[PDB]
Order: structure tokens, then C-alpha cells, then sequence
């Protein structure tokens, strides 16, 4: 019956789910649990490089708030 | 007695012309073909599970020869 | 070091040019030009020419050079002669290759060199711009301006492409 | 660096797959003109010329951000119309026919 | 006119793809001049501040120039909010 | 040593018999029963036997019909272009040994005069089911191969 | 960390391609009132593995130029994997500001593998078949590029993840279904899929083979993923990105399955007829719709943001 086509479709679907799910979780792991910063324009790169200096550990994804004021 | 397979005149009124325009641009007859193959996807297949299942034969079947006894 | 990436790409650029300029079979000459085109895009990319770099890939490689190979397969060579089997090609290839290496050796040893003209050898990074914090791509703004400032450029360019079609149909009708 | 790594990985893997694909244990001990057709040449050339016009249109999404929209819209349409005229000329001169 | 309609019916029957192409291309050329909304496209693009708005040296004779961003003088985007 | 060679043989045998791609030489009426074997009732594809493969991608040649003298050179040429391992299935009386036309001046008296044959399927024509039995018999022949075991003992 | 990410994309792509061959055979089978693979593993789940092993231990059966004989499959497979690295699912492996142009640029290079393999065939007739395939591919590149540009005039940029934002409220297939139709057909013709499978058609009138097959089937999946993003945008929830990945995978699977559905439903085009479909039908409409989509945002004051 037609639903015997599903197991092959399920395997294919799991194979295509892995890339997107892996990229998202690797990004969170590498960026302190947040989304990876997008810098398409010089202004965003400038802020990211300023964040790196302000972080105190050379990590643009480590944020300092009013505790540093 | 005979019949014509393909001797018809398309209606040239605006409604009929626009119907053919819609078929040309919206691929209606092609979509109608997709419906047929879709309906076969959901039909039980005709395949049998050989060699666990066998095609039907009759007593008249002509197979391998043999010499018989009384 | 990665700080010399543009220079390293430029060196590869020259070797690819010596490749097809010594003129092996046009099949291989076309290959050498394709490798130089890709490397040429990389040089442009590292100067902030993202859109310009990708146009070399899209248009120069994916368009013009595809048509070159298509025409070569159809009207020039169908089977390539073994590369460098010809003496003049091998001599020209070796001659150019040695000239490039002698250039590259000295500029790296002295961080400068005078090959007819004076060239600094500290690395192309030294001339880069030190302030950039705009919210847009300057290359994109300049290219987009074709439709606001470059009315006259659009007219003559568009006209020439139409005449290109007309002319080529005339040439080939015979 | 990431894009360079990705490209190097993709093509390095492709090279390796070709390698083992050509060398596995086997277990055995024992420049003329290619019947040139002018029509296929003109398809390639026509593609080239249309590809160069596409190169000119690619900036359009950015151009729409201008304050000079009157000029920008007029030039955008002018370019596309000239592309249509090119197609119309080729069409009416039998350049899109595959007979003869 | 009647000859115009007969011509259009003929092409509609034989070349609907080309008829649609020309009709769409004609609308693209004509409709911007007839649309009441085309004027806002100019205004919205101009209202997007890409670079810094450099302040003016106050000479005491600029009653139309705001002193603070929240002062009333200067362009307003209230038309854009309601759009 | 023995265990690895045996298991590896089982693996390559299973892959080769589970993915048998036939080149069918549909010479005459036996080709019709071959089409019926591909048809829904028997569905040779469900065994991993694709419907029609290119000769250079093929693993088994099915000679389905009378092989004439005029055709014999062409059939041998296709067989020689097949990549190994390659097998031949002779289908029906004509290909098996000439059949009804055995005594004709224009007919090869069995395709095994031209190519080596792995399986002979009798019948004029064999039924689609008979041919399928033959294909499965070929699968079992492939399952018996011990190429690596013999290689190890050279 | 990044090398792990690359491999968590490369490996699943090849596995997805392997099992698409099974899905294709079984979907075609059931539309043909039969079953397709169901003996080699339960429901045929080991069939791709048997086929893969078989092809790689087959005799690898003279090339007119060894360098190009090997270059063509490396180019095909390397380029095919490269087309995946900017795809947002929802986050791309590489976030390119001009990702759409990159995909257009890389796809235009894929025709070299056709050209090079025709040169290396060492046969006059195989070179001619390659040139016919190239002419088809570049012909449909024209409409694909113009259709893509038309859509981006509603998105505002060449960034692929911006298409997600553009379709936050509504799929782009609603304002652009005429373009979606020609885009979808163009992808079929671009990948030499039925009814545009003229290379396999006209032709009949081991490891290296497998490699070209993997490249083509990777391109088929990728093109339908691109179609899903371009016209059937999935909503992204930044705190639950897996929700996006599930919905977007289902759409891509269904689009891929419709490629098989279409193969099962129609006869083949003649070569001259598929050329007329492009140059005399799609291209006129694409040009007219390109003018229309340039004008529409301006005349509705719906110009998207640059960023
Ligand atoms: C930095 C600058 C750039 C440096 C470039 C680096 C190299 C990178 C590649 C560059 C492209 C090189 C292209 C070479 C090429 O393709 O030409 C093929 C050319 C003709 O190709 P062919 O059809 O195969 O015929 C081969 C012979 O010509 C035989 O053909 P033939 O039928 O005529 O046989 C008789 C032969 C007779 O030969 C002679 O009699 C010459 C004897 C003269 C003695 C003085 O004829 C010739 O030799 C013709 C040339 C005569 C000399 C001309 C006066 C100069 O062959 C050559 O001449 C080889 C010369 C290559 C040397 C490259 C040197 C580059 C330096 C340029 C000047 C820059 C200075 C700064
Ligand atoms: C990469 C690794 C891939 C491993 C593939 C393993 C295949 C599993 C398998 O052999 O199928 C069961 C098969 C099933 O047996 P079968 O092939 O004889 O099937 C019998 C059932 N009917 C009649 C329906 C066909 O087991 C074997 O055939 C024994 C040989 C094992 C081959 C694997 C060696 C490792
Ligand atoms: C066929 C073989 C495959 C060829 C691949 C061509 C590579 C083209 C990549 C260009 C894509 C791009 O523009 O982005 C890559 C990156 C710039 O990233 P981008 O987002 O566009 O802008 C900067 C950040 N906003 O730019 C870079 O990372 C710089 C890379 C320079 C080295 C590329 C050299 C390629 C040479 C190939 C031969
Ligand atoms: C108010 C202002 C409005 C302004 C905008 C107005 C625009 C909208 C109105 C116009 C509608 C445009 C429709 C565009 C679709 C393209 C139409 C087309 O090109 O069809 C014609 C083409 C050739 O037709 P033919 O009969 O062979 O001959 C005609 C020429 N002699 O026929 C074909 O193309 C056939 C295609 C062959 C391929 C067959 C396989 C595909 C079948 C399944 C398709 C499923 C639909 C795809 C959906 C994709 C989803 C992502
Ligand atoms: C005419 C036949 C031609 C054949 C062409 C092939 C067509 C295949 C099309 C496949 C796509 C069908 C849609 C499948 C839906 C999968 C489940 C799903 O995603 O549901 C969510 C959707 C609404 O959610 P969402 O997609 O995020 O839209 C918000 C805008 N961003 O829910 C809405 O449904
Ligand atoms: C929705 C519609 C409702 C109905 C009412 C609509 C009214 C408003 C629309 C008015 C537009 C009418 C324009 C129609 C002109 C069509 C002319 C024509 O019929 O040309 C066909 C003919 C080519 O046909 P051919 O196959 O070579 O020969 C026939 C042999 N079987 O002759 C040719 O050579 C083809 C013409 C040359 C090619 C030009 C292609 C057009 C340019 C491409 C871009 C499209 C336009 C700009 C964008
Ligand atoms: C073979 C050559 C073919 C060349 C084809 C050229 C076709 C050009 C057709 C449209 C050109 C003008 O198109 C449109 O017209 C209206 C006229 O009110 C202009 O005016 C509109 O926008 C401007 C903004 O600049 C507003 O100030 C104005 O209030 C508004 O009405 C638009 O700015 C212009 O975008
Ligand atoms: C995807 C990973 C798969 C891993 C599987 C690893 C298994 C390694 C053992 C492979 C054994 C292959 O077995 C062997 O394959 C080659 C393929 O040409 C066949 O062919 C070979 O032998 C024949 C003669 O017998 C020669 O004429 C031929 O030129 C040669 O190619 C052999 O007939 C077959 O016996
Ligand atoms: N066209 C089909 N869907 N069937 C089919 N016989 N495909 C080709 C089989 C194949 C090729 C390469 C690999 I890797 C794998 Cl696993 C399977
Ligand atoms: S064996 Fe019988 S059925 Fe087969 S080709 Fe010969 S005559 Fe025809």
C-alpha cells in the first residue's frame, strides 16, 4: 500500500532535518546561547569589534551591562 | 458504418476562446493529468508476492513434459 | 601568512596567465583562463568588491567563458593536444614561470623590488582604509547609481547590446 | 576563513570520492569543426548577449531605493524593453527556428 | 474600433501568451503615472536616514530649524505612521 | 582472516544480487513476457531489478528471443562492452538452442555459441513467472560466489 | 566547531540523495499500480545501500584527456555541495550578504561539467550530445535569473534569510504565482528532468557514474529547497528554530516529490519544442513580468527596505 512509501520518505526527511537543526544548535553553543551575530555591513562589524574589546575576554558574544558602568 | 475520430470545429465565441486561453496559460489539462496519477498512488497495487504467491493457471497449462504410467 | 593573501592570489593570477598565454591547445588555454578568472574574483573580493567579484563568476566565467568553451568544442578543438608537448609552448611556459618566481622571490626577500618600476613589498593591507562604519555597501551604492546618475551610460550600453544581436545575425547569415 | 574552509572541504571530498571510485581491489591476475551547426552557435551567443543585459538589471533591487525614482523607473523599463526588442528581432528574422 | 476588437479576439485565440505579455508590459509602463500611491514611494525613500544629520551652527535666524529632535520644527513622519 | 574474507564475500555478493541491472535484448516474442515481468503483477523493480538499464551500467544480459546470424555480431559487441561482473540469461527455446528455427539457414543454434550463458530459461515463451524464477536462480548463483575466499587462497 | 558543522551538512545531503532514489522508485511504482523496491530490506530501506556498494565495486570501464575526464565529476559534485552552504534552514552555514547572487554564480558554473565530460568522451557523438545539453541549460538560466530578480524586487536584497522576513505574513507565491509557475518548470528543465530529460531520451534513440548521479540528485533537492524559500517562506521563531526546520523540510520534500509525480505523468518534449517553450513563451512572459514587478512596488509605495 501507498503508506509503505513513507519509511523511505521519513529517512529522507530526517536526513534533511539534520543540517538545519545542527547549524542552529552549533551557533548557540559557540555564541553563549544566543543567535550568531549577523554583520553584513561595516557598521555592524564595527559594533561587533567594539563588543570584542569591551567583553574583556576577546569574545564579541560576551555582553557587559550596567554592571560595568 | 464509420465515425470521425477528430473532425470538430472549435467554438469561436469569446467565452470559448477565453476557455482555451485559460487552459493554455493555467495548464488546466496538464493538472488534470496529475490527478489521474495521484489517484493511482492511492490504489492498491496489482503486484503479487512471488514466490510466496503465484499467478493463477488452469488445468490446460502446457509446462514441463513427463512420461506417465498405468 | 594570511596577511599576504591578496599577493598570493596575484601570484597565482600571473601563473594562470602564463598558462594560456603560452597558448597550448585552446581547451587547456580555456582552462587556464577560467582558473585566472576565479583567482581574479578572489583578489577583487578581498578589496570589498563583493558584487564585482561575483560578476566575474556570473558573467565572465558563467557566461563568456562558457560560450568560449562551447565554441571551441564546436569550431576549434574537439580533442586537446597533450599539454606542453609542443616545444614553443613549453619554452614560453617555463620562461614566464621563471620570471614570475624571480619577481616573487625578491619582493619577499627585500619587501620591495624594481621590475622596471618600483613596487613596495610590505603587503597590500597597508594601503587599506582605516575608517568604515556605514550601514550600507559603498560598492552597492555606486553600482545602484547606474539608474539615477548613469542615464546616458544605460542608453549607449543598452543600444550597443541590441546592435550586438543585429550585427551577429548579419555576420552569421552568410 | 569559513567560506574558504567550506569550499576546500566540498571539493576535497569530491576529489576523494573520485579517487576511491577509480581504484578498488579487482581480484584479477590477467581539431576540425565538429559537424558544425550554426543554430547551436547562435543559441550560445544569444544567451551571452541576454546574460550581459541581466548583468545590467541585477542592481535594480538597490536602485529602487533612490530618491530619483522617476529616472530610475524609466531607465529600468527602457533596458527591459530593449531586451524585448532584441528577442522580437531574433524571432522575426527566423533566429529561433530549428528547421533547415 | 470594431476592427480593433476583431484583431484582439484573433490574437487572444492564436497567441494568448503574447497577448498577456504585451498587456502586462503595457500596464507596467502606464500604471505608475495613474496611481495615487506613486508619490509616497519618493517620500519614503527620502525619509530613510542613511547618513548622519549634521547639525547647523545656530546664527539666531533659523526659527524653522529645531533645536532638539523632539521640538516641533522640522519634517514630520506622521504621514508615514498612518500609511 | 577466514571470518573477514567470508563476511566480506557475503557483503559484496548481497550487494550484487540485490542490485541486478539488466540489459534486455528484446529480439522477438520472448521480449513480451519480459515486459510482463516488469508489469505491475510481477514488478521486477521490487527485487532491485530496474526496468531498463544502459548497457554500460548493466550487470546481466537477458537474451529474449531468436538470435539470427545477421544479429550475432552486434550481440557479442554489446556483451564485450558490459562492465564486469556480467552475467547472461538465455530466455526461451530460440536463445537456448534455436527452438522452432533450429534448422534454419539464418539462425544461430543457441546464443551460447556467441556468449557464455549463466542461466537457461525454458519455454516458448517462458511465462513471466518462469523468467522471474530464472532471475532469482541467478541471484542464488551470485550468492554462492566466493571470489575473495579464492583470492585469499592464491 | 565549524568543520563539524560542514560535515553535519555534507553527510546528510549524500544520505538524503541515496534515499531519494528509493523514494523515487517507490512513488513511481505506486503511481504505476506496482510497489517498487520492497525486498532489499524492509520496505526497500536497504536498496540504496545495495545499489551504492554494487556500483562502487563494478569494473570502472579511453578518455581523450585524462585531466578533464577526472575534472568533470569533481566539478559537478563539488559545486553541488557548495550550493547548500548559504541556505538558511533557518540559519545558513555561511551567512552571505549576496547569497542569492552566489547561488546564481555557482549554478552557472555547473554547465562546465557537461562540457568537460563531452570533451573527454573522445567520441564525436557524445560531444554533440553534451553541446545540446549545454544549450538547453543556458537557455533556461536566462529565465531563472530574470524570475529571481523579479522576486527580489519585493524582498529588497540578495540575502537569502531576508526572503524569510519578506514572507513573515504571507507566502510570495500569492503575489508571484505566475513567476512561481515558470520558475518551477525552469528548474525541471535546468536539471534535465522529465519532461525535459532529453540527454537520457536522445541518448537511447560504476563509481564515476554514481558521482555524477549524486551531483544531479543533490541539485534536485537543492532546487526544491530554494523554491520553498523563494515562494513558500516558513516562519522563523528564534527561540524554537527546529519548528522552522520541520515545516521547511516538509515543503521541500513535497516539492521534491512533485518532481517525481511530474516524471510519472507526461511524455517528453522534443528538443526544438523545449527551446520554443523558453524563447517564445517563458522569456516573453518573464520579460513582461520583470517590467511589471519593477513598477509595482513603486506604484503601490511598497518598496522593501534595503536592509
Ligand atoms: C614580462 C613580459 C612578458 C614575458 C612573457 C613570459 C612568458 C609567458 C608567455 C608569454 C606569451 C608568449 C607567447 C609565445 C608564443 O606563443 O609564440 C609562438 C611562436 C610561434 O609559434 P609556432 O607556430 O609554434 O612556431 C614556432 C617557431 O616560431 C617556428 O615557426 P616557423 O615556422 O616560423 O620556423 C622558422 C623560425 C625561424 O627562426 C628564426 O630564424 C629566428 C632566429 C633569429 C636569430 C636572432 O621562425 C621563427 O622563429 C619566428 C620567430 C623569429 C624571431 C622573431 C624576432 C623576434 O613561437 C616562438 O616564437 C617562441 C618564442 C617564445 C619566447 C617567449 C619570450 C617572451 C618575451 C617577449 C618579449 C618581452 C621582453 C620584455
Ligand atoms: C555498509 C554496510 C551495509 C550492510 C548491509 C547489510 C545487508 C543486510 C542483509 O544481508 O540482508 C539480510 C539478508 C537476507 O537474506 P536473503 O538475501 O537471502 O533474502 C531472503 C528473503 N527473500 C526470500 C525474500 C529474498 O541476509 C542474507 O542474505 C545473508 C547474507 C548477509 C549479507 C550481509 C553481510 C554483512
Ligand atoms: C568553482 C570553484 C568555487 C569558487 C568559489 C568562488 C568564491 C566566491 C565567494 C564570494 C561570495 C561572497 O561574496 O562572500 C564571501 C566572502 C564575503 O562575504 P560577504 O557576505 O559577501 O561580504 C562580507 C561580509 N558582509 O568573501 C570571502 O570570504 C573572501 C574569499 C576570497 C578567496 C576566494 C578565492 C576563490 C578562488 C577560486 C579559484
Ligand atoms: C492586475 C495586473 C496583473 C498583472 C499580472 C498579470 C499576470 C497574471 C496573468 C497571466 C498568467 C500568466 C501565467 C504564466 C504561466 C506560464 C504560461 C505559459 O507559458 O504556458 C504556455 C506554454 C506553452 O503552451 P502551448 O500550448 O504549448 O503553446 C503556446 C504557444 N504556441 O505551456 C506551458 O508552459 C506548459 C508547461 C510544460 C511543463 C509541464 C509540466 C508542469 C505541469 C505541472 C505544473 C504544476 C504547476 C506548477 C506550480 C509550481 C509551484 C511552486
Ligand atoms: C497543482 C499541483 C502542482 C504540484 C506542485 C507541487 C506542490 C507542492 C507544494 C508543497 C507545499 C505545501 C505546503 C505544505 C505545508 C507543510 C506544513 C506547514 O508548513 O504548515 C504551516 C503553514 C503556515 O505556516 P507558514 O508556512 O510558516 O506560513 C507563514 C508565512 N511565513 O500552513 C499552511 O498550510
Ligand atoms: C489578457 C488579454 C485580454 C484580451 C485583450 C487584451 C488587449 C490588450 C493587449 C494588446 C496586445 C496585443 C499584442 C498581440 C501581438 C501578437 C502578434 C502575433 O500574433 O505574433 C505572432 C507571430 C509569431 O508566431 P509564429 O509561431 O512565428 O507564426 C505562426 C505560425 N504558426 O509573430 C511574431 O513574430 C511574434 C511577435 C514577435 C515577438 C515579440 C515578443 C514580445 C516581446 C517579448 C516581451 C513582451 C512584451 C514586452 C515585455
Ligand atoms: C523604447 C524606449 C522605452 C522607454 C519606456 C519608458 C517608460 C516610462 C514610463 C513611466 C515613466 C514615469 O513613471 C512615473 O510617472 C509618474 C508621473 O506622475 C511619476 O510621478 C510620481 O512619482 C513622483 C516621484 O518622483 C512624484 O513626485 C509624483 O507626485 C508622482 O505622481 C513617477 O515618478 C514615475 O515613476
Ligand atoms: C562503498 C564501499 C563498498 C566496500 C566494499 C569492499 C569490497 C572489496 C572487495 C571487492 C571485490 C570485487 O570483486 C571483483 O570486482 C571487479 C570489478 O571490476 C570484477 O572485475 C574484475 O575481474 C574480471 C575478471 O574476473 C576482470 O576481467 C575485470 O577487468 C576486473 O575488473 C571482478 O569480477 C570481481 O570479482
Ligand atoms: N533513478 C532511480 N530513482 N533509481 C535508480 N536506479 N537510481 C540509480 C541508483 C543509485 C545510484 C547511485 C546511488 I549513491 C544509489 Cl544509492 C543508487
Ligand atoms: S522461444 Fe518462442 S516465444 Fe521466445 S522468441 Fe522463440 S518462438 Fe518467440
Amino acid at each position: 500500500m501507498w503508506f509503505e512509501v513513507l519509511p523511505g520518505i521519513a529517512v529522507m526527511g530526517v536526513c534533511l532535518f539534520i543540517p538545519g537543526m545542527a547549524t542552529a544548535r552549533i551557533h548557540r553553543f559557540s555564541n553563549g546561547g544566543k543567535e550568531k551575530r549577523v554583520a553584513h555591513y561595516p557598521y555592524q562589524w564595527y559594533l561587533m569589534e567594539r563588543d570584542r574589546r569591551v567583553s574583556g575576554v576577546n569574545r564579541s558574544y560576551v555582553s557587559k551591562g550596567l554592571e560595568n558602568i | 458504418t464509420y465515425k470521425y475520430v477528430n473532425l470538430r470545429e472549435p467554438s469561436m465565441d469569446m467565452k470559448s476562446v477565453t476557455d482555451r486561453a485559460a487552459q493554455t496559460l493555467l495548464w488546466t489539462e496538464l493538472i488534470r493529468g496529475l490527478g489521474m496519477t495521484l489517484s493511482y498512488l492511492f490504489r492498491e497495487p496489482a503486484t503479487i508476492n512471488y514466490p510466496f504467491e503465484k499467478g493463477p493457471l488452469s488445468p490446460r497449462f502446457r509446462g514441463e513434459h513427463a512420461l506417465r504410467r498405468y | 601568512m594570511m596577511l599576504y593573501i591578496v599577493f598570493i592570489l596575484s601570484v597565482i593570477f600571473v601563473m594562470g596567465f602564463v598558462g594560456f598565454s603560452s597558448k597550448p591547445s585552446p581547451i587547456y588555454g580555456g582552462l587556464g583562463l577560467i582558473v585566472s578568472g576565479g583567482v581574479g574574483c578572489g583578489i577583487v573580493l578581498n578589496f570589498g568588491g563583493s558584487f564585482l567579484g561575483l560578476m566575474v563568476f556570473l558573467i565572465y566565467l558563467g557566461g563568456m567563458m562558457v560560450v568560449f568553451g562551447y565554441t571551441t568544442a564546436m569550431a576549434t578543438e574537439q580533442y586537446p593536444e597533450i599539454w606542453l608537448s609542443n616545444k614553443a609552448v613549453l619554452g614560453a611556459f617555463v620562461t614566464g614561470l621563471l620570471m614570475e618566481f624571480f619577481m616573487v622571490y625578491y619582493v619577499l626577500k627585500d619587501k620591495e623590488v624594481e621590475v622596471v618600476f618600483e613596487f613596495n613589498g610590505l603587503g597590500d593591507w597597508v594601503i587599506y582604509d582605516t575608517g568604515d562604519s556605514g550601514f550600507f555597501s559603498e560598492e552597492a551604492m555606486g553600482i545602484a547609481a547606474l539608474y539615477s546618475y548613469g542615464t546616458w551610460l544605460v542608453i549607449v550600453t543598452g543600444w550597443s547590446l541590441l546592435i550586438g544581436v543585429v550585427v551577429i545575425m548579419e555576420i552569421t547569415r552568410g | 576563513m569559513n567560506l574558504m574552509l567550506a569550499l576546500l572541504t566540498n571539493f576535497t571530498l569530491a576529489t576523494l570520492l573520485v579517487i576511491i571510485a577509480f581504484w578498488l581491489p579487482q581480484l584479477n591476475v590477467y581539431s576540425a569543426r565538429l559537424p558544425f551547426s550554426m543554430k547551436f552557435f547562435l543559441v550560445a551567443i544569444t544567451f551571452l548577449l541576454f546574460d550581459l543585459e541581466i548583468a545590467l538589471l541585477l542592481p535594480l533591487p538597490w536602485a529602487s531605493q533612490t530618491a530619483n525614482l522617476n529616472t530610475m523607473l524609466t531607465m529600468a523599463l527602457f533596458l527591459i524593453i530593449l531586451l524585448a526588442v532584441s528577442l522580437a528581432y531574433e524571432w522575426t528574422q527566423k533566429g529561433l527556428e530549428w528547421t533547415e | 474600433a470594431e476592427r480593433v476588437a476583431a484583431f484582439l479576439k484573433n490574437v487572444w485565440a492564436k497567441e494568448p501568451v503574447l497577448v498577456a505579455s504585451f498587456a502586462i508590459a503595457g500596464l507596467a509602463v502606464i500604471l505608475p503615472t495613474l496611481s495615487p500611491y506613486t508619490k509616497y514611494s519618493l517620500m519614503i525613500n527620502r525619509a530613510t536616514p542613511y547618513n548622519y544629520p549634521v547639525p547647523l551652527r545656530d546664527d539666531g535666524n533659523m526659527p524653522d530649524v529645531p533645536s532638539h529632535p523632539q521640538d516641533p520644527q522640522g519634517p514630520s513622519l506622521e504621514w508615514l505612521k498612518r500609511l | 582472516g577466514e571470518y573477514v574474507v567470508a563476511k566480506l564475500d557475503d557483503l559484496i555478493n548481497w550487494a550484487r544480487r540485490s542490485s541486478l541491472w539488466p540489459m534486455t535484448f528484446g529480439l522477438a516474442c520472448c521480449a513480451v513476457e519480459m515486459m510482463h515481468m516488469a508489469a505491475p503483477r510481477y514488478d521486477m523493480d521490487r527485487f532491485g531489478v530496474v526496468f531498463r538499464a544502459s548497457p554500460r551500467q548493466s550487470d546481466v544480459m537477458i537474451v529474449a528471443g531468436t538470435l539470427t546470424n545477421k544479429m550475432a555480431p552486434a550481440l557479442r559487441k554489446v556483451y564485450d562492452q558490459m562492465p564486469e561482473p556480467r552475467y547472461v540469461v538465455s530466455m526461451g527455446s530460440c536463445a537456448n538452442g534455436g527452438g522452432y528455427y533450429h534448422y534454419s539457414y539464418s539462425v544461430v543454434r543457441g546464443c551460447d555459441r556467441i556468449v557464455p550463458v549463466d542461466i537457461y530459461v525454458p519455454g516458448c515463451p517462458p511465462t513471466a513467472e518462469a523468467l522471474l524464477y530464472g532471475i532469482l536462480q541467478l541471484q542464488k548463483k551470485i550468492k554462492r560466489e566466493k571470489r575473495l575466499r579464492i583470492w585469499y587462497r592464491r | 566547531m565549524f568543520m563539524i558543522n560542514i560535515l553535519m551538512l555534507i553527510i546528510p545531503i549524500l544520505l538524503a540523495v541515496a534515499f531519494l532514489t528509493l523514494v523515487e522508485r517507490k512513488v513511481l511504482g505506486y503511481m504505476q499500480l506496482r510497489k517498487g523496491p520492497n525486498v532489499v530490506g524492509p520496505y526497500g530501506l536497504l536498496q540504496p545501500i545495495a545499489d551504492a556498494i554494487k556500483l562502487f565495486i563494478k569494473e570502472p570501464l579511453a578518455t581523450s584527456s585524462a585531466s578533464m575526464f577526472i575534472l568533470a565529476p569533481i566539478m559537478a559534485l563539488g559545486l553541488a555541495l557548495t550550493m547548500w552552504i548559504p541556505l538558511p534552514m533557518p540559519y545558513p552555514l555561511i551567512n552571505m550578504n549576496l547569497g542569492v547572487l552566489f547561488m546564481l554564480a555557482m549554478s552557472s558554473l555547473a554547465v562546465y561539467s557537461i562540457l568537460w565530460s563531452g570533451w573527454a568522451s573522445n567520441s564525436k557523438y557524445a560531444l554533440i550530445g553534451a553541446l545540446r545539453a549545454v544549450a538547453q541549460t543556458i537557455s533556461y538560466e536566462v529565465t531563472l535569473a530574470i524570475i529571481l530578480l523579479s522576486v527580489l524586487l519585493m524582498s529588497g536584497s540578495f540575502t537569502l534569510s531576508t526572503l524569510i522576513t519578506t514572507q513573515e505574513q504571507m507566502w510570495l507565491i500569492l503575489p508571484a504565482w505566475p513567476l512561481a509557475m515558470m520558475w518551477f518548470i525552469s528548474t525541471l528543465a535546468e536539471t534535465n528532468r522529465a519532461p525535459f530529460d532529453l540527454t537520457e531520451g536522445e541518448s537511447e534513440l560504476a563509481g564515476p557514474f554514481a558521482l555524477f548521479f549524486m551531483a544531479e540528485y543533490a541539485n534536485i533537492i537543492m532546487m526544491n529547497i530554494f523554491t520553498a524559500i523563494l515562494f513558500l517562506g516558513t516562519s522563523h521563531n528564534p527561540h524554537m528554530p527546529e519548528l522552522y526546520t520541520i515545516n521547511f523540510t516538509i515543503k521541500s520534500l513535497l516539492l521534491t516529490m512533485s518532481f517525481l509525480w511530474i516524471r510519472a505523468s507526461y511524455p517528453r518534449f522534443r528538443y526544438d519544442q523545449l527551446m520554443h517553450l523558453l524563447w517564445k513563451n517563458f522569456l516573453p512572459l518573464t520579460l513582461a513580468l520583470c517590467m511589471w514587478h519593477v513598477s509595482l512596488p513603486i506604484l503601490t509605495s511598497g518598496i522593501p527596505p534595503q536592509t
